[PDB]
C-alpha cells in the first residue's frame, strides 16, 4: 500500500489516494443539502454507534457562520478540521471585508486545504455540504476531497447517496417550499437509513432566505417535520 | 525532516495505520466512565499486582487540570505524550483566558492531537483512546470519549480498552440516568468485572464531583466488589 | 603595552613589554604578550586583551589543525590570512592588534595586523601604545641584516622606550627569536626596572583579625 | 534528501547493518596496539596495492594531537572521516579547557559519532575500527572503537584481519611489567607473524605515545627497531 | 555603572601552598543595603574556589552556568576540574558573550592538589585572563585592594601570615568604598585542608 | 536490496562503491600518469571516432589550479562535476588561507567529498578516477617535487609514482611495475618517463598511439604550471617510443 | 515604586503586605487592588509593578508551578524550588528581545514536609527579588518608596522570635510609616501571612 | 529512496511496532542487571561480560561515576543498562544534562520519576516520529528524592516505564524476576539487598559461587554529608544525608558475594 506514493496518477488519470478517499466517503452516514427559494436544508444521519451517546455530541451539522451551515460525511475528525477553517476564514472575511462571507467564497476556501497533499500526508476522507444565504440568496456547495467544490441544489454524500439522488431526480423541483424542503429531506433519510428514523437518529438545520439566518432544529421542531408524512 | 506519508487511504477507504492503532487500543486495558448527577466515574483496569511493583500509589488515572481527568487505553508511552500535551494546554488555557478550559474544550483539543497525527507525515497515530471526564466552572459533569482517529464524543457511559464493546452493550442495557455517586461507583465497578477477571487489586477507580476528586482506597473498593459480585449470581 | 618585531639576516626577533593593565592599574607586572600561535610562528598581541588572546587561540587551533590535514609547516601567510579574515569580519570590534613573525620555507615574514582587519608586512613594526615611540628607535637603528644580536639588542631598545615613555607599557622587555629551525623566547630578556626600595615587611601576627566563625574542613 | 533509516532492527533484535558494518572493520589490514607501563605503541600493516604507490603517501596511523594517535582498520575513507573529528575535538577542548583532551573523553566522543550513523536517517554505518592511543593525566591508554560505537580499553590488542591470530599471540608475550622498547619489539613482532614477505619501515608504520607525546616512528627510526626483529 | 550596581569585592592571594580567597558581605543597590550577608565565594571543588563580582543577578545566573558545566565535567570525565581548565573555561564563557556581557568580574583560587603550585585567574567581563603569581582581585573596592595586597603581600607566607593580610587588605580597603563592607568570608585553601572564616567589620 | 544503495552488503562491501568503479572502466579509455625527477606527466587517450566532432573540444585534463592539473576517466560528466567541486574547493581555500591549495590536500578534500557519497544514501557516486598532478613545495629546502594523487570513487585518496586508469588499468600498471624492476623512476628525465608513460599506454591498449589520439599535460620544476603538452612533442616521444 | 509592599519572617510566619494602590499618573484608580500573589497553598508573592508585568509575570509562575504539580503527582515544590525559578525567569528576561519584567518581588513561602523522606528545610523562608533576577534570602525585605522607611523600623523593632501577634503589631507600624512619609497614599495595605496551615488573609492590619 | 524506506514508526496490523519489540529483543540479549529497592537505599547488580585478560581499566580519578554496568546520572541518580551500549551512551548523556538543567533552573535535585519521564519521553519520539530506529536500550534508574525516597525505575525502548521494589533487565529477566518475588519484602537492609541482588543475579547465570569478575554491583544510599559551607551561604539549609551513588569495588564487594555464596550452600543443605 506504499508501493505507490501519494501524488501518483493511474492510469485514467485519477489521483489513487483521491479515489480511495472518496472510497472513504460511501462508508460515511448520509447528510443531504435542498436548495430553495425559501432557504437551503441540511439533514443527516448521525448514526451513533450506542444509546449511551450524548447525541448533541455527535454533529453532523456544523455553524460555520450566522448564515452557513456544513454538513460532513465520512471521516468526522477530518471534517472538523475543514470547518475550523471555513470558520476562520469566513470570520476573517468579515474583519476584512465586514460583511459576510458569500458561500461560494467558503467553499473555495475550504477546497483551498484541501489541495494541500504529499504538509498534510493524505487528503481529508470528507465530503462537506456547504448550505448558506448570501446576497445571491440560498446556495448548496459539495465539497470533494479532490478540492473540487460543484454548486448543487440537491446532493447526498455518504452510504445513502446512490438511493437518494434517485430520489431527487423524481421528487425535487427547482420551486419546492422550505416545508415540502424539509419533508423531502427527511423522507430521504427515513429511506436509506440503517435505523430506525426517530428525532434523534437526525440532525435537520436550515439556512433561511428571508432572514438570511441558520436554524439547527432541535429534536421537537424534527418531530414537527415527522409529524406530517 | 521525515515526512514520508504514514497514514494514507487504501483502496478500500480504510486508513490502515488508524485502523491499526485503533487494534492497538483493543489490546490495551479497560477503562470505563460512568456519568450520574452529580458525578463522573472513572474506573480502569490494572494489569494485575505482582509483588515487585512499587506498593506506593502509582495512578493510572490522570489529572490534566484540575476538573479533569483522563483515562486512556492502548500505548501508555503514546498516552503519556498526550496526556502531556493536555496538561500542558489547558494551562496555556488559562493563561490565555484567565477561565479554566472547559472539559469539552479539552477534549476537542486532544482529539485534534489525535487527528492531526493522522495526517501528518512523519508520524504514525497514537495508538491511544481516552476516557475523559470532569466538570465546567459551573457544576456540569462531562465524559467523553477520544479514539486515535481523532473523533470524540460525549456519552453517559462508555468502555474503551478490550471488549469494550461487549462493556458498551452491557451498559447499555442497564445504565440509567441520574444516578447517586454510590450507584455510580457501583455501576462502573458492575461493568468492568464484565472483562476484569478479579476485582481485587485490578482496578484503580476515581471519583468525581464538582470540584473534588477522589480515588477510592483499596478498602472502599473491596465493600463495593463484594456488593458487586454477590449480585452477579443472580 | 608595546609590541615590536623585527626581521633580521636569519629570522624574526618580536618583543614585548609585560604590564597588563586594568583602567589605570598594573594588574599584573609580568604577564605573557608574546603568544605561541606555530612552531614557527609567534604572536604579540595589543588592543583589547581578551580579543587578542580569543583570535591567537583561535588561529593558533586552526593551523595546528591545518598542520596535520597538509602534514607542511605553517606558512606565517596562512596566518596572517586567517587573522585578517576573522578581524575583517568583525569590523573592528575584535580589537586585537597583532604583529606575527614566523619563518618558513618563503624565509622570515613580519607583519601587523590591525583590528579591522588590514595587514602590512613590514621588516619592523609595532603596535600597541608604546608604538610610536619604539617605532622611532626602529627608524632610528634599523638597519638590514642585521645579526641575531643586533636584533635583539634594537628590540629591546624599542621596547624600553615603550617601557620609559607610554605609561600602559612596563616592566620587562620579553623577546621571541624565530628561525627557521627553532623559537627561542626569552623571559626578561631585559629587566630595567627591580623594585628600589627593600619591601617593609609589615608584621601581623596570627589572631590579629578578629574572626567571629570558623569552619576547618579536612579532605 | 533521504531521512529515513538504514539500521534498523531485525526480529532477533540484531542490527545487521552493524554487524556487515563489523565485519568491513574487520577486513582491513592488521593494526595493532601494545599499552606499556611507560608508553604505548600501535602499528600497522601499509599493504600497498603496487609497489608504483608512494608508500610515503600511506597514512596508517595518525597524529590526533601531540599526545594522542590512532590506527585504524577496514575502510580508510570511513576512517578519514573519524580522524578528522576527532582532530577537531581534540583541538576544540584544547580552545575550551587550554588542557589536552584526555583519552576517555576522545574516544567518546568518536563513539558518538559511531552511534549517530546506526541512528540517523540516510547514513550507513562507518565501516572501520580504530585504535586509539595517547597519554593524560591518567596514565597512558589504548582504546579500540568499533562501528557499533562501542569502545574497549585494552592493553594490548589487534584490529583488521589478522587479528584474532595477532590477538592470540599478543596474549602470550604480553606481561604488565613490559617496558616500551619491549612493546615495540612486541608489536612488530606480532605483525610479522601474519605479515606475508618481508617488513620494510616503508610497507608498516608505527605510532608510539612515549612521555607526553605521540609521535609516528620516522623510516629512520622503525628502521632501528626492524633489525632487531 | 551596572558593575558596581550591586556592590562587593573580592580577592584572592597566593602563599606557599595555599591561597586565601575572601569577598565582603554586602548586598546592595547602589547605596541601598539589602543583605549584609551575601559572600560572594563559591567553591567548586577542594582545589578550587571562586568569586564573582559584578551586577548581581549575572553573578547568580553565571554562577549556576558554571555550576552547570562543572558538574557536568565532573560527570563526563570523572574527575574533578582543574583550576587552569577551570578558569579557561570561564574565559571562553565569557567571551562566547563578548558582544553582550555577563557583567561579572571572576577571581578565581586554586591548587594544584599534588605540586602545590596556586593558580590565580582574575577576568574582566568578557574573559581576558589576568594570572599573577601574587594576588588577584576584583569589584567596588578593588583600586584600595590592590593598594594593600602591594603594600602587605610577600612572597612564601604560610596559611595564617596569608589570612592575616588578606583580611587586613580586604578590610581596610573596605572601609573606604561605600558599596563594600559588612566584614568579610575567607577561606584559606591548602593541600590538605580548608578553612573558612567569617571576619568581622564595620557595619557600615 | 544492498545492491541499488549504499548500504553494506553481509560480505561488508558497497555494491554501488563497486560499481562506479566499472563505471571507470566502462568508456574504454585508458589513462597513465608518472613521475620523474623535475616533472609529471598525465597521459590519457583523446578518442574522436566522430569525423565531425571537434577534437579541441572535448577532454580529460583540466586545469584545477595554475597549479594543479588534472585528469578524470570514467563517466566523462562525473569527471566535469568533480572538477567544478575540485576548483571551488582550490578556490575556497586560496581565499581562507591566502595561499594556493597543496595538491595532496586538495586530494584528501576530495575523497572525503567522494567518502560522502557513499555514506549518504540516494547520492550516485561519481564514477571516475581523479587524478591530480603538480608540484609541491618542500618545507626543507623550497624546492618542488612532483606528485600525482588520485581519488577513486571510494574516497581513497592516494600518492603515486606512476599510476593508470581506467581500461586495461591492469595491463598498464603490470607494464610499469616491470618497467619500475629496471630503472628507478624518480631519477628519470622527463623524456624518458613520457617514454614509459607512452608505452604503458600502447603496451595495455595493444596497438601504437598517435600524437593526436593522446593528450598529454605536464606539470615541471621549471614551469609549475600544468599546462596541455604541445602535439608536436608528444609526436618526437613517440617516434623515440617506436625506435628504442 | 508607588505600591509599597512589605515582608517579613519571623519563626512560625512569614508575613506580607502590599499596598493596594493602583494609579495611572497621578489618578488613583482604587486603593484596593491585591497584589499579593499566593502561588500554591504555602507560597505566595507580592509584586509590585505596571499590572502588565505584574501579572503576565505572576500568571506565568502561577501556571508554571501548578502544570509542574500535575507532572508531579500533586507534590508540592520547595519554596526554593519556586524562587530560583522565578529569579531564573526574571534574569533570563533582561537579555530577552521583549525585556526586563519591571517587577519586584517578595517571595514567601512555608516549607512543610512534602513526605516521610524529606530531610529538606522546615519552615518560613523570604526572599527578596528585583526585576533583574537578583535573588536573596533576607529575614525582612520591602520594595518601593517606603522600602527604606520599613526596612530601618524593621532594623530596628524585628526579633527572629514574634509571635504571630506581636508581628500584626509590627506589620501596623510598617503600614503606618509609609503612610506617614510616602508622599504617595498608599492608604490601605493587604496582609497575608504564611504559616504552616498556609495562606491566611490578615484585615486586622492595612 | 522511498522503496527502500523500512518504515520504522509504522504500526503492523495487530498495533505492534515492531522496531521497539525486536528493541526488547535486543535487550533481552544483554547482560542482565537486578535491582532491589529497599528502604536504606537500591541496589543494582550487573553482569559483566566475561573479562578477557588483556582488557585495561580506563584508569578514572573517580571510581563511582561509571564502569561497564552503572553509571551515575547525577549525585542522586544512577542507573543500569541493558541493551545496545552506544544508544545507552547517548541517552545516559541526555539523561545527565537534564538532571543538570533541572538543577539550573529550580536549584534543587530534579526527581527521579520526572528524570525518568524525560528519558522515557526521548525514547517514546523514536517511535512515532522521525523515520529512524529506536533506542535499543532499557535502563534501570535508581535514586532518592524528598518527594518519594528511594525509587528504582526500568524504561523500556517504547518509551514506558514503570516502578519496582526489585525488578531486572536483560538476559534471564523473566527467572529473576520469579525470584525476586519470593525473597523481596519491604522492610529489608542495604546488606539484605545487597544479598538477594546476588543471589538473584548468581542463580540466572547459572554459577555456584558468584564470580566477582563477572559482576557489578552500585548502591545509591544516604551518607552523612561533608561540605556543609554554611559561612558561604548563611541562608541555605544543607541536609545532614545526603544521597550517594557508589560503586563497588571488587573488595567492597568480595564480603556481600561469600555472603551469597553462604546463603547458596544453606539452600542446597534442605534439597
Amino acid at each position: 500500500e506504499y508501493d505507490r506514493g501519494v501524488n501518483t496518477f493511474s492510469p485514467e488519470g485519477r489521483i489513487f489516494q483521491i479515489e480511495y478517499a472518496v472510497e472513504a466517503i460511501k462508508l460515511g452516514s448520509t447528510s443531504l443539502g435542498i436548495r430553495t427559494p425559501e432557504g437551503v436544508v441540511l439533514a443527516a444521519e448521525k448514526r451513533v454507534p450506542s444509546t449511551l451517546v450524548v447525541p448533541s455530541s455527535m454533529s453532523k451539522i456544523m455553524e460555520v457562520d450566522s448564515h452557513i451551515a456544513a454538513v460532513m460525511s465520512g471521516m468526522v475528525a477530518d471534517a472538523r478540521i475543514l470547518v475550523e477553517h471555513a470558520r476562520v476564514e469566513s470570520q476573517n472575511h468579515r474583519f476584512t471585508y465586514n460583511e459576510p462571507m458569500s458561500v461560494e467564497s467558503c467553499t473555495l476556501a475550504t477546497c483551498d486545504l484541501s489541495i494541500q497533499f504529499g504538509l498534510m500526508s493524505r487528503p481529508f476522507g470528507v465530503s462537506l455540504l456547504i448550505a448558506g444565504v448570501d446576497e445571491k440568496g440560498p446556495q448548496l456547495w459539495q465539497t470533494d476531497p479532490s478540492g473540487t467544490h460543484t454548486r448543487y441544489d440537491a446532493q447526498a454524500i455518504g452510504g445513502g447517496a446512490e438511493a437518494a439522488q434517485s430520489v431527487f431526480t423524481e421528487r425535487y423541483h427547482r420551486n419546492m417550499t422550505l416545508e415540502e424542503g424539509e419533508t423531502l429531506a427527511v423522507d430521504i433519510l427515513k429511506q436509506v437509513m440503517e435505523d430506525q428514523l426517530s428525532p434523534e437518529n437526525i440532525e435537520v438545520a436550515v439556512v433561511r432566505a428571508d432572514d438570511g439566518k441558520l436554524h439547527m432544529y432541535t429534536p421537537t421542531e424534527i418531530k414537527a417535520i415527522m409529524s406530517r408524512m | 525532516s521525515y515526512d514520508r506519508a504514514i497514514t494514507v487511504f487504501s483502496p478500500d477507504g480504510h486508513l490502515f495505520q488508524v485502523e491499526y492503532a485503533q487494534e492497538a487500543v483493543k489490546k490495551g486495558l479497560a477503562a470505563v466512565g460512568v456519568l450520574g448527577s452529580d458525578s463522573v466515574v472513572i474506573a480502569v483496569e490494572k494489569k494485575s499486582a505482582v509483588k515487585l511493583q512499587d506498593s506506593r500509589t502509582i495512578r493510572k488515572i490522570y489529572k490534566v487540570d484540575a476538573n479533569i481527568y483522563l483515562a486512556f487505553a492502548g500505548l501508555s508511552a503514546d498516552a503519556r505524550v498526550l496526556i502531556n500535551k493536555a496538561q500542558l494546554e489547558c494551562q496555556r488555557f488559562s493563561l490565555n483566558y484567565e477561565d479554566t478550559m472547559d472539559v469539552d474544550m479539552l477534549v476537542r483539543y486532544v482529539a485534534g492531537v489525535q487527528q492531526k497525527s493522522t495526517q501528518s507525515g512523519g508520524s504514525r497515530p497514537f495508538g491511544v483512546a481516552t476516557v475523559i471526564g470532569g466538570f465546567n466552572e459551573d457544576g456540569k459533569p462531562h465524559l467523553w470519549k477520544t479514539d486515535p482517529s481523532g473523533m470524540c464524543s460525549a456519552w453517559r457511559a462508555v468502555a474503551i480498552g478490550r471488549h469494550d464493546q461487549t462493556v458498551i452493550e452491557y451498559m447499555e442495557k442497564s445504565y440509567k440516568d441520574g444516578m447517586s455517586r454510590d450507584e455510580c461507583v457501583h455501576f462502573a465497578i458492575k461493568s468492568l468485572l464484565e472483562v476484569v477477571e478479579s476485582g481485587s487489586r485490578n482496578i484503580e477507580l476515581l471519583v468525581l464531583q464538582y470540584k473534588e476528586a477522589r480515588y477510592l482506597t483499596e478498602e472502599e473498593l473491596q465493600k463495593f466488589v463484594v456488593e458487586v459480585e454477590k449480585e452477579r449470581e443472580e | 603595552t608595546t609590541i615590536v618585531g623585527v626581521v633580521y639576516r636569519d629570522g624574526v626577533v618580536l618583543g614585548a613589554d609585560t604590564r597588563a593593565t586594568e583602567g589605570s592599574i598594573v594588574a599584573d607586572k609580568r604577564c605573557r604578550k608574546i603568544h605561541y600561535m606555530a612552531p614557527n610562528i609567534m604572536c604579540c598581541g595589543a588592543g583589547t586583551s581578551a580579543d587578542t588572546e580569543a583570535v591567537t587561540n583561535m588561529v593558533s587551533s586552526h593551523l595546528a589543525l591545518h598542520r596535520l590535514e597538509t602534514g607542511k609547516q605553517s606558512r606565517v601567510l596562512e596566518a596572517l590570512t586567517l587573522l585578517k579574515r576573522h578581524l575583517y569580519r568583525y569590523q573592528g570590534h575584535v580589537s586585537a592588534a597583532l604583529v606575527l613573525g614566523g619563518v618558513d620555507v618563503e624565509g622570515p615574514f613580519l607583519a601587523t595586523i590591525a583590528p579591522h582587519g588590514s595587514t602590512d608586512r613590514l621588516p619592523f613594526v609595532t603596535m600597541g601604545s608604546g608604538s610610536i615611540a619604539a617605532m622611532a628607535q626602529l627608524e632610528a637603528a634599523y638597519k638590514d641584516n642585521m645579526t641575531c644580536e643586533e636584533a635583539k639588542e634594537l628590540v629591546a631598545s624599542a621596547i624600553r622606550k615603550g617601557i620609559f615613555n607610554d605609561p600602559y607599557s612596563g616592566t620587562q622587555v620579553d623577546v621571541c627569536v624565530i628561525t627557521k629551525d627553532k623559537t627561542e623566547l626569552t623571559i626578561g630578556y631585559d629587566k630595567p626596572n627591580e623594585r628600589m626600595y627593600p619591601r617593609q615587611e609589615v608584621l601581623l601576627p596570627p589572631g590579629t583579625t578578629p574572626v567571629l566563625k570558623e569552619e576547618i574542613r579536612q579532605l | 534528501e533521504a531521512f529515513y533509516g538504514l539500521t534498523t532492527f531485525s526480529p532477533s533484535g540484531k542490527l545487521i547493518q552493524i554487524e556487515y558494518a563489523t565485519t568491513a572493520a574487520g577486513k582491513g589490514t592488521t593494526a595493532l596496539g601494545v599499552k606499556a607501563t611507560d608508553g604505548v605503541v600501535i602499528a600497522a600493516k601499509k599493504k600497498a596495492p603496487s609497489t608504483l604507490v608512494d608508500a610515503s603517501s600511506i597514512q596508517k596511523v595518525f597524529v590526533l594531537d601531540e599526545h594522542v594517535g590512532c590506527t585504524y582498520s577496514g575502510m580508510g575513507p570511513d576512517c578519514r572521516v573519524l580522524i578528522d573529528s576527532a582532530r577537531k575535538n581534540c583541538q576544540q577542548y584544547k580552545l575550551m579547557y587550554n588542557e589536552p583532551i584526555p583519552i576517555s573523553q576522545l574516544v567518546r566522543k568518536i563513539s558518538a559519532i559511531y552511534q549517530e550513523f546506526t541512528q540517523s536517517g540516510g547514513v550507513r554505518p562507518f565501516g572501520c575500527s580504530l585504535l586509539v592511543a595517547g597519554v593524560d593525566a591518567n596514565g597512558y591508554h589504548l582504546y579500540q572503537v568499533d562501528p557499533s560505537g562501542t569502545f574497549w580499553a585494552w592493553k594490548a590488542t589487534a584490529i583488521g584481519t589478522g587479528s584474532p591470530d595477532a590477538k592470540a599471540f599478543l596474549e602470550k608475550r604480553y606481561t604488565v611489567d613490559m617496558e616500551l622498547e619491549d612493546a615495540v619489539h612486541t608489536a612488530l613482532l606480532t605483525l610479522k607473524e601474519g605479515f606475508d614477505g618481508q617488513m620494510t619501515s616503508e610497507n608498516t608504520q608505527v605510532g608510539r605515545v612515549v612521555e607526553n607525546r605521540f609521535e609516528i616512528l620516522s623510516v629512520d627510526q622503525l628502521r632501528d627497531y626492524l633489525d632487531q626483529i | 555603572s551596572i558593575m558596581a550596581y550591586s556592590g562587593g569585592s573580592v580577592m584572592a592571594m597566593a602563599g606557599k601552598e595555599c591561597f586565601v580567597i575572601i569577598s565582603d558581605n554586602r548586598l546592595g543597590e547602589q547605596l541601598k543595603t539589602i543583605s549584609t550577608e551575601v559572600p560572594k565565594l563559591h567553591v567548586v571543588n577542594d582545589s578550587i574556589v571562586y568569586g564573582l563580582t559584578g551586577l548581581r543577578t549575572d553573578q547568580q545566573t553565571f554562577a549556576n552556568k558554571v555550576q552547570f558545566r562543572t558538574e557536568m565535567y565532573k560527570l563526563r570525565e570523572e574527575r574533578d576540574i582543574t583550576g587552569k581548565a577551570f578558569a579557561a573555561m570561564i574565559t571562553s564563557m565569557l567571551y562566547e558573550a563578548r558582544f553582550g556581557p555577563w557583567f561579572v568580574e571572576p577571581v578565581i583560587g586554586s591548587i594544584d592538589k599534588s605540586t602545590g603550585e596556586v593558580y590565580l585567574c582574575a577576568t574582566d567581563l568578557i574573559g581576558a585572563p589576568c594570572e599573577p603569581e601574587d594576588y588577584v582581585c576584583a569589584g567596588t573596592a578593588a583600586e584600595s585592594l590592590h593598594g594593600m595586597c602591594e603594600a602587605l603581600w610577600r612572597p612564601g607566607m604560610s596559611p595564617e601570615e596569608l589570612f592575616e593580610i588578606a583580611a587586613q587588605a580586604m578590610l581596610s580597603a573596605c572601609d573606604r568604598d561605600s558599596l563594600s563592607g559588612y566584614g568579610a568570608v575567607a577561606m584559606i585553601v591548602t593541600k590538605d585542608k580548608v578553612t573558612t572564616r567569617l571576619i568581622k567589620g564595620r557595619k557600615d | 536490496f544492498d545492491k541499488y544503495i549504499t548500504v553494506f552488503s553481509p560480505e561488508g562491501s558497497l555494491y554501488q562503491v563497486e560499481y562506479a568503479f566499472k563505471a571507470v572502466t566502462y568508456p574504454g579509455l585508458l589513462t597513465v600518469a608518472i613521475r620523474c625527477k623535475d616533472a609529471v606527466l598525465v597521459v590519457t587517450q583523446h578518442l574522436i571516432p566522430d569525423r565531425l566532432m571537434r577534437p579541441d573540444s572535448v577532454t580529460a585534463l583540466y586545469e584545477v589550479t595554475p597549479n594543479i592539473g588534472c585528469c578524470m576517466t570514467g563517466r566523462a560528466p562525473d569527471g566535469r562535476a568533480l572538477v567544478q567541486r575540485a576548483r571551488e574547493e582550490a578556490s575556497d581555500y586560496q581565499y581562507r588561507y591566502g595561499v594556493e591549495i597543496p595538491i595532496a590536500v586538495l586530494a584528501k578534500r576530495m575523497g572525503d567529498k567522494a567518502q560522502v557519497r557513499t555514506q549518504q544514501a540516494g547520492l550516485r557516486p561519481m564514477g571516475v578516477v581523479s587524478t591530480f598532478i603538480g608540484m609541491d613545495q618542500s618545507d626543507q629546502d623550497g624546492s618542488l617535487k612532483p606528485q600525482i594523487y588520485t581519488v577513486d570513487p571510494a574516497g581513497w585518496t592516494g600518492g603515486h609514482i606512476a599510476c593508470a586508469a581506467g581500461k586495461k588499468q591492469v595491463e598498464a600498471m603490470a607494464f610499469l611495475e616491470k618497467r619500475q624492476k629496471s630503472t628507478e623512476l624518480d631519477a628519470l628525465t622527463q623524456k624518458e618517463a613520457a617514454m614509459i608513460a607512452l608505452a604503458a599506454l600502447q603496451s595495455a591498449i595493444g596497438t601504437a598511439v598517435k600524437a593526436k589520439e593522446v593528450e598529454v599535460g605536464r606539470c615541471t620544476a621549471a614551469n609549475p604550471a600544468f599546462q596541455r603538452v604541445p602535439n608536436s612533442e608528444v609526436e618526437e616521444w613517440l617516434t623515440a617510443v617506436a625506435e628504442a | 515604586m508607588a505600591e509599597t509592599a512589605i515582608a517579613f519572617r519571623c519563626k512560625d510566619y512569614v508575613m506580607v503586605a502590599a499596598a493596594g494602590l493602583n494609579a495611572f499618573y497621578y489618578i488613583k484608580i482604587t486603593d484596593a487592588e491585591d497584589k499579593i500573589t499566593q502561588l500554591d497553598t504555602h507560597q505566595l508573592v507580592a509584586c509590585t509593578g505596571e499590572n502588565g508585568p505584574r501579572v503576565n509575570f505572576t500568571e506565568y509562575i502561577k501556571c508554571n508551578l501548578a502544570l509542574n504539580r500535575m507532572r508531579q503527582h500533586g507534590r508540592h515544590s520547595s519554596c526554593e524550588s519556586t524562587a530560583n525559578f522565578m529569579r531564573n525567569c526574571l534574569a533570563s528576561a533582561i537579555r530577552s528581545r521583549e525585556g526586563a519584567y519591571q517587577v519586584n518581588c517578595l517571595f514567601a513561602g512555608y516549607d512543610t514536609p512534602v513526605s516521610e523522606d524529606d530531610d529538606g528545610v522546615v519552615g518560613p523562608q523570604l526572599f527578596y527579588m528585583d526585576y533583574l533576577g537578583t535573588l536573596q534570602a533576607v529575614p525582612y525585605g520591602c520594595h518601593g518608596y517606603g522600602a527604606c522607611f520599613v526596612t530601618a523600623l524593621l532594623d530596628r523593632l524585628w526579633r527572629p522570635d514574634l509571635s504571630q501577634q506581636e508581628g500584626l503589631e509590627l506589620m501596623q507600624k510598617c503600614c503606618d510609616e509609609v503612610k506617614r512619609r510616602v508622599i504617595i497614599s498608599n492608604s490601605y495595605f493587604f496582609v497575608k501571612a504564611v504559616t504552616k496551615n498556609g495562606v491566611e488573609v490578615i484585615t486586622a492590619v492595612h | 529512496s522511498h522503496r527502500y524506506d523500512s518504515r520504522t514508526t509504522t504500526f503492523s496490523p495487530e498495533g505492534r511496532l515492531y522496531q521497539v519489540e525486536y528493541a526488547v529483543e535486543a535487550i533481552q540479549q544483554a547482560g542482565t542487571v537486578i535491582g532491589v529497592c529497599t528502604k536504606d537505599g537500591v541496589v543494582l547488580a550487573g553482569e559483566k561480560m566475561v573479562p578477557h585478560p588483556l582488557f585495561d581499566s580506563e584508569s578514572m580519578q573517580d571510581k563511582n561515576t561509571s564502569g561497564e554496568k552503572m553509571y551515575k546520572i547525577a549525585e542522586h541518580i544512577g542507573c543500569s543498562v541493558a541493551g545496545v551500549t552506544s544508544d545507552a551512551y547517548a541517552l545516559l548523556n541526555y539523561a545527565r544534562l537534564s538532571a543538570l538543567r533541572h538543577q539550573y533552573t529550580f536549584q534543587e535535585p530534579m526527581a527521579i520519576e520526572d528524570l525518568c519521564r524525560i528519558l522515557c519521553d526521548e525514547k517514546q519520539l523514536y517511535t512515532q516520529y522521525g523515520g529512524v530506529r529506536p533506542y535499543g536500550v532499557s535502563f534501570l534508574l535508581v535514586g532518592w528524592d524528598r518527594y518519594y525516597g528511594y525509587q528504582l525505575y526500568s524504561t523500556e525502548p517504547s518509551g514506558d516505564y514503570s516502578a519496582w521494589s526489585a525488578y531486572a533487565i536483560g538476559q534471564n529477566d523473566q527467572v529473576a524476576h520469579a525470584l525476586l518475588k519470593k525473597d523481596w519484602h519491604e522492610s529489608m537492609t542495604l546488606e539484605d539487598g545487597m544479598l538477594l541482588a546476588l543471589r538473584v543475579l548468581g542463580k540466572t547465570m547459572d554459577t555456584a559461587k558468584i564470580d566477582l569478575d563477572r559482576v557489578e554491583v552500585a548502591v545509591m544510599r544516604k551518607v552523612p554529608a561533608s561540605n556543609i559551607d554554611q559561612l558561604l551561604d548563611p541562608f541555605k539549609h544543607h541536609p545532614k544525608t545526603t544521597p550517594r551513588f557508589q560503586i563497588l569495588t571488587r573488595s567492597e564487594l568480595k564480603p556481600h558475594a561469600e555472603r551469597a555464596d553462604q546463603a547458596r550452600e544453606a539452600e542446597e543443605k534442605a534439597e
